[PDB]
RNA sequence: AAGUCUGGGCUAAGUGGUAAAGGAUGUGGCGCCGCGAAGACAGCCAGCUGGUCGAGUGGCGCCGCGCCGAAAAUGAUCGGGGCUUAAGCCCAGCGCCGAAGCUGCGGGUCUGGG
RNA sequence: CGAUGUCGGCUCGUCGCAUCCUGGGGCUGAAGAAGGUCCCAAGGGUUGGGCUGUUCGCCCAUUAAAGCGGCACGCGAGCUG
RNA sequence: CGCUGAAAGCAUCUAAGCGGGAAGCCCGCCCCAAGAUGAGGCCUCCCACGGCAGCCGGUAAGGACCCGGGAAGACCA
C-alpha cells in the first residue's frame, strides 16, 4: 500500500 | 605444599545392568563414573573416569505418560527438516539411543565431556563384547 | 529380485498390433555370477555380477585373485542385485519374458556446469520491457534480516546429469535371447554404450 | 450396592485355578484365562469365587467390580456359552453360510464375506437372522458389532443389520 | 457433535461422562451430544 | 560447588514449565439438610403408592491441588539433560555449598592518637 | 538521520493454520443427489484473461478449488521503475 | 465410532484391558550418504628388506607423472 516515502530516489557518486 | 595430581593411572571397566532401572536416575550414576568424580584424586582436566559397560539398555524404565508423550528431536539443516520421534519409537529402532542421549546430556560441552562419553558403552540385551577387558559389576 | 547388467545400443520403434512402439535396446547377457553375499558372512543378500571380458593385460593381481576364486574369466565391470540368488552360475536374458515390467538404472547424460533455468525449469528473466543482463538469472535467492539466510537445498545454478538414474515399470516388448538382446519400451538413462542395470519392477 | 463382593456362583463342573495376575477358568465348553489385578485377591470357596479388595480406596473399588465380573464372564463362557443374534431386515438383503465363513448380500454391488475368528463360530437360521457364537463374551460382542458395522440400521428405513433387540427408530422422510 | 467451553445438561436424559481428559456430554438425543473444546 | 537429607500431606496434568469469563460425577478434605430395617436409592414384576432385594442414598455450600476453555508464522526445548511416595507443590526441620560481604596472615597509603 | 532505499510488478521461494480444494468425521429443519454447520487434517494443489501504477476490487471464461496471513507490508549489492 | 467394563446393583469407548479409524505420521519408492572421527563390512593382492610405535634408503602389491582421447568436464575430478 502506498504510504510515506522516507528517501529520496537514488543516485551514484564519484569518490577521487 | 601443592595440591596433588596424579600420573596416568590404568582406568577401569565397569558393568552396569540398565534393567528396571529410571532412566534418568540411572544416567545421572552413569555420567559421575564417566568423569570419576566418585575417585579421590579427581582432575578436571583429564579423562580419569571410568568405563561403563550397560547391558539390558531395551529394559530401561521410565514414569509418566513418557512413552508416548516424551518427543526427542532432531533438526536437519534443510527448511521443515525438524523430525520427531517418541520414546516408544525409539526403543522399538534403537533402544540404546535412548540411554545414550540421557547420559550425554549430563555430560559437559567440550572436547573433554565428548571424549567421555566415548568411554561409555551401551547395548540392548545381556550380553557385551567387552569380557576381554572383564569389566567390574556394578550395583547401583 | 532379479537383475542383469548391460548396455544401452540404440533406439527405434516396432510393430505390434498395428501400433508403433519406441524401444530402447539393451545388450544384456551374459552374466557370470562371481560372488554371492550372504547373511552370515555380509549380512544381507546379493549377487556380485560380472560383465564385458576384458583383455587380463589389464586386470591386476588383486583383481586376478577375486576372479579366479570364482572360476570366472577377467570382466571389465563388477556390479551387484540386491535380493537376488540365481541358481545358476552364469545369468542371461532369459530372465525377463516379454510382457514384464523393468526398473532400468543408468548413469545420465552430463550437462556440466548448468544454468539455472536447464536445470531447475526456473522462468529467468524478462527479455524485453527494461530487463538488465537478468535474462538467464534466478531472482531472489532468500528474504531479508530474517532469517537473514539461504536455505540448505536451494535450486542453484551446478553440476546436472551425469549421476544415477533409474526409470521405473518399462515394459520388456520382446527379448531376442541369440544376440542377448532386450527390447524395452521407452526411454533408458543415459548415452549409447551407456552401462545399466535391468531389474525386475518394484510397482504393481 | 456392589459387584465385587458379591459372590460368584461356579457350576459343577468347572475350575477355578489361580494364579498371580491371571485366574484360568476351564469347563465344558472350553478354556480361558482372566487376566487380574495383582492388587486384588480372588478365592477358591466351595462350589463359590469371591474377590476381594485390599482397601477402599478409589482404583481399589473400581478394580473390584471389575474383577469378580471378569471372572464371572468367564465362568458363564466355559459353562453356558455365550451369542448374539442379528435380525437383517430390508428386501434384498439376505445373509448365508459359506463353508464357516458368513456371506452378507445387502445392497452393495457385491456381497460381503466376514471370515470367523478362533473360538467364534457363525449360525445362519432363516436368511434373516445370524448367531455369534463363542466361549469369549467380549470376543462374541465385538465380532457381532463387527457384522452389525456392515451395514448399521438406515436412519429413514428399516433396513440394514440389526442387533436383535433393539429398537427401530426412524426419522421422517421428506 | 457441538464443540463448546461451556458443555451442559440440556435435557434430563443426557449425560456428563469424562472420557480421555475430555469433559463430554452424550445422551439419547443426537442433538445433545457435546464435546468440550 | 553442596542432601538422590529427615518427617506429615497433595498433585497424575510432565500440572509443575505462560492467560480470562465460564464449563465439568477429576481428586482429596470439611459442612449442611433430604431419605431409609415402619425397608430408601438402583435394577427385575404393578399402578407418585404397591411387591424381593438388604443397605446406605440424593441434592446444596466452602477448602487444597489439578481438567477444559488455549490458533501464527526459520527448529525444537522447563537454561539443558532428565524428573512422578518427585528432581513438582504445601507444612516442619537438620546439615552443607555459595561473593571481591565478614574472619585469619602479610603488605601499601592517607588520617587520627601515642 | 558520519543513510535501515521507500508502493506495485517480476523472479525465487519458505513457513503458519483461523482450511479454498482434495482425505476423514459428528450434528442436520441429512429421503436420494446436492447443501448447511462444527470437529480432525498443512501432504499436495490453489488457472487464463479485460480495466487501473496499483496492492485491493469489479468483470469475462473456466475450475476439485480459484484460501487468508507471516517472512524489514519476504525478496532493488536479483530485475523492473 | 465401538467391544468388554467397574467406581456408582443401572448406565458409561476407560478408570484394568481390546477393536475400528485420514490425501495426514512412520516404513515402503527414487537419489545422496562411513569426515557415521561411532571413520562399518566382505572378496582379493603384497609381505616376514638393509642401516643406527623413530630415522634414512631400496623395493613388493599397487599408485602417480607424461601421452592419445572421451555424450566426463570451467580448472580439477
Ligand atoms: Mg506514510
Ligand atoms: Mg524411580
Ligand atoms: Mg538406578
Ligand atoms: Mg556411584
Ligand atoms: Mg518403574
Ligand atoms: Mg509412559
Ligand atoms: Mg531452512
Ligand atoms: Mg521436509
Ligand atoms: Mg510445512
Ligand atoms: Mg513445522
Ligand atoms: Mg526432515
Ligand atoms: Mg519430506
Ligand atoms: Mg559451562
Ligand atoms: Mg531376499
Ligand atoms: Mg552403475
Ligand atoms: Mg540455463
Ligand atoms: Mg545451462
Ligand atoms: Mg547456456
Ligand atoms: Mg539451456
Ligand atoms: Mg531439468
Ligand atoms: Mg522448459
Ligand atoms: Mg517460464
Ligand atoms: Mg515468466
Ligand atoms: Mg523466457
Ligand atoms: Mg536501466
Ligand atoms: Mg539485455
Ligand atoms: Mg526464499
Ligand atoms: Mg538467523
Ligand atoms: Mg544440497
Ligand atoms: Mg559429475
Ligand atoms: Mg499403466
Ligand atoms: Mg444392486
Ligand atoms: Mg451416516
Ligand atoms: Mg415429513
Ligand atoms: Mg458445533
Ligand atoms: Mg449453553
Ligand atoms: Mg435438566
Ligand atoms: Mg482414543
Ligand atoms: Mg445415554
Ligand atoms: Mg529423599
Ligand atoms: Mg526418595
Ligand atoms: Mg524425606
Ligand atoms: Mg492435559
Ligand atoms: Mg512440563
Ligand atoms: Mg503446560
Ligand atoms: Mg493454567
Ligand atoms: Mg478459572
Ligand atoms: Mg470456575
Ligand atoms: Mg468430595
Ligand atoms: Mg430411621
Ligand atoms: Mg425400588
Ligand atoms: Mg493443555
Ligand atoms: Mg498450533
Ligand atoms: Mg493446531
Ligand atoms: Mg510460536
Ligand atoms: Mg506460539
Ligand atoms: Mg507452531
Ligand atoms: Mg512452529
Ligand atoms: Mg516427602
Ligand atoms: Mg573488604
Ligand atoms: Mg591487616
Ligand atoms: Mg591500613
Ligand atoms: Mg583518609
Ligand atoms: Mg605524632
Ligand atoms: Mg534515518
Ligand atoms: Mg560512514
Ligand atoms: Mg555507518
Ligand atoms: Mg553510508
Ligand atoms: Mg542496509
Ligand atoms: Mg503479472
Ligand atoms: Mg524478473
Ligand atoms: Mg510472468
Ligand atoms: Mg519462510
Ligand atoms: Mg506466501
Ligand atoms: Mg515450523
Ligand atoms: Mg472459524
Ligand atoms: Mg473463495
Ligand atoms: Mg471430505
Ligand atoms: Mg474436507
Ligand atoms: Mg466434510
Ligand atoms: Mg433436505
Ligand atoms: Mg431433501
Ligand atoms: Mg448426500
Ligand atoms: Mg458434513
Ligand atoms: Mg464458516
Ligand atoms: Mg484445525
Ligand atoms: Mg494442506
Ligand atoms: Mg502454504
Ligand atoms: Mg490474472
Ligand atoms: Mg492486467
Ligand atoms: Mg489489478
Ligand atoms: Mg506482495
Ligand atoms: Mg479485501
Ligand atoms: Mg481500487
Ligand atoms: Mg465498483
Ligand atoms: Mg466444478
Ligand atoms: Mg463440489
Ligand atoms: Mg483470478
Ligand atoms: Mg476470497
Ligand atoms: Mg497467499
Ligand atoms: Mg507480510
Ligand atoms: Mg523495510
Ligand atoms: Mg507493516
Ligand atoms: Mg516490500
Ligand atoms: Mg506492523
Ligand atoms: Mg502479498
Ligand atoms: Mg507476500
Ligand atoms: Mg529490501
Ligand atoms: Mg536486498
Ligand atoms: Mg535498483
Ligand atoms: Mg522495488
Ligand atoms: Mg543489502
Ligand atoms: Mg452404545
Ligand atoms: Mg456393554
Ligand atoms: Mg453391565
Ligand atoms: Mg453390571
Ligand atoms: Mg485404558
Ligand atoms: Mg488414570
Ligand atoms: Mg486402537
Ligand atoms: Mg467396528
Ligand atoms: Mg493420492
Ligand atoms: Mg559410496
Ligand atoms: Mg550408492
Ligand atoms: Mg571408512
Ligand atoms: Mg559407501
Ligand atoms: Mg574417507
Ligand atoms: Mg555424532
Ligand atoms: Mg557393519
Ligand atoms: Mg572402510
Ligand atoms: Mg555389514
Ligand atoms: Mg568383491
Ligand atoms: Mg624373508
Ligand atoms: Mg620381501
Ligand atoms: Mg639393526
Ligand atoms: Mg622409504
Ligand atoms: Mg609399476
Ligand atoms: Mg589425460
Ligand atoms: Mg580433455
Ligand atoms: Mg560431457
Ligand atoms: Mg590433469
Ligand atoms: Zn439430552
Amino acid at each position: 500500500v502506498d504510504k510515506g516515502s522516507y528517501l529520496p530516489r537514488p543516485t551514484p557518486p564519484r569518490p577521487i | 605444599m601443592k595440591t596433588y595430581v596424579p600420573k596416568q593411572v590404568e582406568p577401569r571397566w565397569v558393568l552396569i545392568d540398565a534393567e528396571g532401572k529410571t532412566l534418568g536416575r540411572l544416567a545421572t550414576k552413569i555420567a559421575t563414573l564417566l568423569r570419576g568424580k566418585h575417585r579421590p584424586d579427581w582432575t578436571p582436566n583429564v579423562a580419569m573416569g571410568d568405563f561403563v559397560v550397560v547391558v539390558n539398555a531395551d529394559k530401561i524404565r521410565v514414569t509418566g505418560k513418557k512413552l508416548e508423550q516424551k518427543i526427542y528431536t532432531r533438526y536437519s539443516g534443510y527448511p521443515g527438516g525438524l523430525k520427531k520421534i517418541p520414546l516408544e519409537k525409539m526403543l522399538a529402532t534403537h533402544p540404546e539411543r535412548v540411554l545414550e542421549h540421557a547420559v550425554k546430556g549430563m555430560l559437559p560441552k567440550g572436547p573433554l565431556g565428548r571424549r567421555l562419553f566415548k568411554r561409555l558403552k551401551v547395548y540392548a540385551g545381556p550380553d557385551h563384547p567387552h569380557q576381554a577387558q572383564r569389566p567390574e559389576k556394578l550395583e547401583v | 529380485m532379479k537383475g542383469i547388467l548391460g548396455v544401452k545400443v540404440g533406439m527405434t520403434r516396432i510393430f505390434r498390433d498395428d501400433r508403433a512402439v519406441p524401444v530402447t535396446v539393451i545388450l544384456a547377457g551374459p552374466c557370470p555370477v562371481v560372488q554371492r553375499r550372504t547373511p552370515e558372512k555380509d549380512g544381507y543378500t546379493a549377487v556380485q555380477l560380472g560383465f564385458l571380458p576384458q583383455n587380463p593385460k589389464r586386470v591386476n593381481r588383486p583383481l586376478k585373485g577375486h576372479f579366479a576364486k570364482a572360476g570366472v574369466e577377467p570382466v571389465r565391470i563388477l556390479r551387484e542385485i540386491r535380493d537376488f540368488n540365481p541358481e545358476g552360475d552364469t545369468v542371461t536374458v532369459e530372465i525377463f519374458k516379454p510382457g514384464e515390467r523393468v526398473d532400468v538404472t543408468g548413469t545420465s547424460k552430463g550437462r556440466g556446469f548448468a544454468g539455472v533455468m536447464k536445470r531447475w525449469n526456473f522462468a529467468g528473466g524478462p527479455d524485453s520491457h527494461g530487463a538488465h543482463k537478468i535474462h538467464r538469472h534466478p531472482g531472489s535467492i532468500g528474504n531479508r534480516k530474517t532469517p537473514g539466510r539461504v536455505y540448505k537445498g536451494k535450486k542453484m545454478a551446478g553440476h546436472y546429469g551425469a549421476e544415477r538414474v533409474t526409470v521405473m515399470n518399462l515394459e520388456v516388448v520382446d527379448v531376442i535371447p541369440e544376440e542377448n538382446l532386450l527390447l524395452v519400451k521407452g526411454a533408458v538413462p543415459g548415452p549409447n554404450g551407456g552401462l545399466v542395470i535391468v531389474r525386475e519392477t518394484k510397482k504393481a | 450396592s456392589r459387584i465385587g463382593r458379591l459372590p460368584i456362583p461356579v457350576p459343577k463342573g468347572v475350575s477355578v485355578e489361580v494364579a498371580p495376575g491371571r485366574v484360568k477358568v476351564k469347563g465344558p465348553k472350553g478354556e480361558l484365562e482372566v487376566p487380574v489385578s495383582p492388587e486384588m485377591r480372588v478365592v477358591v470357596e466351595e462350589g463359590v469365587v469371591r474377590v476381594e479388595r485390599p482397601s477402599d480406596e478409589r482404583r481399589h473399588k473400581s478394580l473390584h467390580g471389575l474383577t469378580r465380573t471378569l471372572i464371572a464372564n468367564a465362568v458363564k463362557g466355559v459353562s453356558e456359552g455365550y451369542s448374539k443374534e442379528l435380525l437383517i431386515k430390508g428386501i434384498g438383503y439376505r445373509a448365508r453360510l459359506v463353508g464357516r465363513a458368513l456371506e452378507l448380500t445387502v445392497g452393495f454391488s457385491h456381497p460381503v464375506v466376514v471370515e470367523p475368528p478362533e473360538g467364534i463360530t457363525f449360525e445362519v437360521p432363516e436368511p434373516t437372522r445370524v448367531r455369534v457364537s463363542g466361549i469369549d463374551k467380549q470376543k462374541v460382542g465385538q465380532v457381532a458389532a463387527n457384522i452389525r458395522a456392515i451395514r448399521k440400521p438406515s436412519a429413514y428405513h428399516e433396513k440394514g443389520i440389526y442387533y436383535a433387540g433393539e429398537p427401530v427408530r426412524l426419522k421422517p422422510g421428506k | 457433535m457441538k464443540v463448546r467451553a461451556s458443555v451442559k445438561r440440556i435435557c434430563d436424559k443426557c449425560k456428563v461422562i469424562r472420557r480421555h481428559g475430555r469433559v463430554y456430554v452424550i445422551c439419547e438425543n443426537p442433538k445433545h451430544k457435546q464435546r468440550q473444546g
